[PDB]
RNA sequence: CCCGGUGAGGCGGGGGGGCGAGCCGGGCUCUCGCUUCUGGCGCCAAGCGCCCGGCCGGCCGGGCGCGACCCGCUCCGGGG
RNA sequence: CGCCGUUCCGAAGGGACGGGCGAUGGCCUCCGUUGCCCUCAGCCGAUCGAAAGGGAGUCGGGUUCAGAUCCCCGAAUCCG
């Protein structure tokens, strides 16, 4: 009716949801960084079993694309196991290794011998 | 301390228990107390006298 | 008949009539940005000789070039 | 019975004192581009001369002529899309067992017809943009002796022909229980259009300064005036 | 022969002006309905130092008379001016020290 | 066409009101538009009028108008 | 090819307390969510720019061939 401000401004107008007549792909795509492919190989150097043995964790060699989070949910779901906590660095070789802590109730040097590890 | 510490200080420590508390200094919330009354105080007067001419106007 | 007094029209262009429309449109294009998409041809007669037709897919633009 | 807590508290408004109301700003606010350009060009079309030849244009018929050309006209209207695929449908109807009089729409149709003495009343809008479509048609129905009239509306003429807009529209033929309307437009048109036509191209428009401008002047006539006035007291 | 120090100056480069440190641009107030019919009153709060100028600079607020705000203007300090003082500026300001007049 | 300012915020004209003047209570030359003592406060309406609704003339809740004059063609100024 | 320009010729806000309407839900009691409408909104310049500027919050003991205020033991803390 009256315009208290001597200032116009765009008035804002409806605006619509996207509603496609054809999906622009025909299928998702599949996810290519599953529990298979974050858990590379573990390693089995002097340096890893020390951390078997002595501090209860297990160490992976991961892809350098995974999150603490991601690795966690996958050492669990492979092994059937518990973690405490996932510790990471990139190696200089470009690998991602993970330093998995395992829960107090789980043995990490029973667990490697059901991965294989020892 | 440091302005983003004040965040986790409770109320009672970054004021006081005072108009303006934590804000303006007591002496010159003295003064403005004061001066509010006075000036104000001073518009009655002149009211007055200007009505009154007014009047006898 | 209409385009044809139309073409006629616009070659009086010093005429009465004609400087008033050229002198006003000019003013009007010249507030305008370089670049204007227009609504219809300006000239209707002179766009369609050219090969314009009034059907969708034409479209009109008005351009500023410096002189 | 009122209730003593309640007053007045008036404000005041005067400089200094209160903080202004939120009044009408509506004259001072900043346009966008648009509207601007669009505002300016209707006072530019006042502020300067415009020749005859446009400017007869704003003689247009009033609201009481147009209302009965309208209605006289309505009786005429083109057929439909939906009703004349029912037409032909009928005449397959007709046909597995004469042309009504109507309008004319259109400067191309309708500018032919009156070179050809075809037409009975012309009517043109008197917003037809660009002018050039139609601003030699006037000039035209004097030279062949059709009556025309200029009427408020491209649209108006577009709601007849069931179309967004019309430059014009004529009559070729009305019905026998129509003639008599006609005769009485076409004589009040003629009146008003084709014979003070001699004038219509000799009257120039706009040449009107603006409102703070006449104001201006007018102010210092009347400080002479006063002044011769007050010569002889 | 070669671009001579004059003509360098002009492309601004190394020859631009120093304004890291300065306090703003020292103006009046933007002229209003205040100003135009009556006067508005503000209030010298501090006395400034403008690098680059010799002139200090006066930090007068005002009240905004269509919204409730304060609006802080930086003006040319008048000799004698001082904190505290009220200035007025206006058509029908008085005749002193620091006022604005037409 | 150009320049300046602004968050383009009260511009032009008229109405309405006030102090003065002076022609024989009214008209007019003609003026003004409510802030100058103090390093306070100051918005998001009070009030008045008119209608509407909900529950049971009483309670509860809305809308509108004045308050905040009307009409205007360039935002207001400066050039041109 | 592009350059100038950084608020300058711009309809530059996609936000919100609250109020009114519907549609949906669930620990369907009443609360949420969602869509529309009413209302309110200066910031006025996208973005980048510092491993010495600004910038919450971790310390002690042990431990390796090579890493530790980062691992282990202990005791804290900030933010959400
Ligand atoms: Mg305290
Ligand atoms: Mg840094």
């Amino acid at each position: 009716k009256i315009r208290t401000s001597p200032t116009f401004r765009r008035p804002k107008t409806l605006r619509l949801r996207r509603q496609p007549k054809y999906p622009r792909k025909s299928a998702p795509r599949r996810n290519k960084l599953d529990h298979y492919a974050i858990i590379k190989f573990p390693l089995t150097t002097e340096s890893a079993m020390k951390k078997i043995e002595d501090n209860n964790t297990l160490v992976f060699i991961v892809d350098v694309k995974a999150n603490k989070h991601q690795i966690k949910q996958a050492v669990k779901k492979l092994y059937d196991i518990d973690v405490a906590k996932v510790n990471t660095l990139i190696r200089p070789d470009g690998e991602k290794k993970a330093y998995v802590r395992l829960a107090p109730d789980y043995d990490a040097l029973d667990v490697a011998n059901k991965i294989g590890i020892i | 301390v440091r302005p983003k510490v004040l965040m986790r200080l409770s109320k009672t420590k970054k004021h006081v228990s005072r108009a303006y508390g934590g804000s303006m200094c007591a002496k010159c919330v003295r003064d403005r107390i004061k001066r509010a009354f006075l000036i104000e105080e001073q518009k009655i007067v002149v009211k007055v006298l200007k009505a009154q001419a007014q009047s006898q106007k | 008949g209409a385009y044809k007094y139309i073409q006629e029209l616009w070659r009086k262009k010093q005429s009465d009539v004609m400087r008033f429309l050229l002198r006003v449109r000019c003013w009007q294009y010249r507030q305008l940005s370089a670049l204007h998409r227009a609504p219809r041809p300006t000239r209707p007669d002179k766009a369609r000789r050219l090969g314009y037709k009034a059907k969708q897919g034409y479209v009109i633009y008005r351009i500023r070039v410096r002189r | 019975v009122v209730n003593p807590l309640f007053e007045k508290r008036p404000k005041n408004f005067g400089i200094g004192q209160d903080i202004q109301p939120k009044r009408d700003l509506t004259r001072f606010v900043k346009w966008p581009r648009y509207i601007r350009l669009q505002r300016q060009r209707a006072i530019l079309y006042k502020r300067l001369k415009v020749p005859p030849a446009i400017n007869q244009f704003t003689q247009v018929l009033d609201r009481q002529t147009a209302t009965q050309l309208l209605k006289l006209a309505h009786k005429y209207r083109p057929e439909t899309k939906q009703e004349k695929k029912q037409r032909l449908l009928a005449r397959a109807e007709k046909k597995a067992a004469k042309r009504p009089p109507v309008l004319r729409a259109g400067v191309n149709t309708v500018t032919t017809l009156v070179e050809n003495k075809k037409a009975q009343l012309v009517v043109i809008a008197h917003d037809v943009d660009p002018i050039e479509l139609v601003v030699f048609l006037p000039a035209l129905c004097r030279k062949m002796g059709v009556p025309y009239c200029i009427l408020k509306g491209k649209a108006r003429l577009g709601r007849l022909v069931h179309r967004k807009t019309c430059t014009t529209v004529a009559f070729t033929q009305v019905n026998s229980e129509d003639k008599g309307a006609l005769a009485k437009l076409v004589e009040a048109i003629r009146t008003n259009y084709n014979d003070r036509y001699d004038e219509i191209r000799r009257h120039w428009g706009g040449n009107v300064l603006g409102p703070k401008s006449v104001a201006r002047i007018a102010k210092l006539e009347k400080a002479k005036a006063k002044e011769l006035a007050t010569k002889l007291g | 022969g070669r671009v001579i120090r004059g003509q360098r100056k002009g492309a601004g480069s190394v020859f631009r002006a120093h304004v890291k440190h300065r306090k703003g641009a020292a103006r009046l107030r933007a002229v209003d309905f205040a100003e135009r019919h009556g006067y508005i009153k503000g209030i010298v709060k501090d006395i400034i130092h403008d690098p680059g100028r010799g002139a200090p600079l006066a930090k007068v607020v005002f009240r905004d008379p269509y919204r409730f705000k304060k609006r802080t203007e930086l003006f040319i300090a008048a000799e004698g001016i001082h904190t505290g003082q009220f200035v007025y500026c206006g058509k029908k300001a008085q005749l002193n020290i620091g006022n604005v007049l037409p």
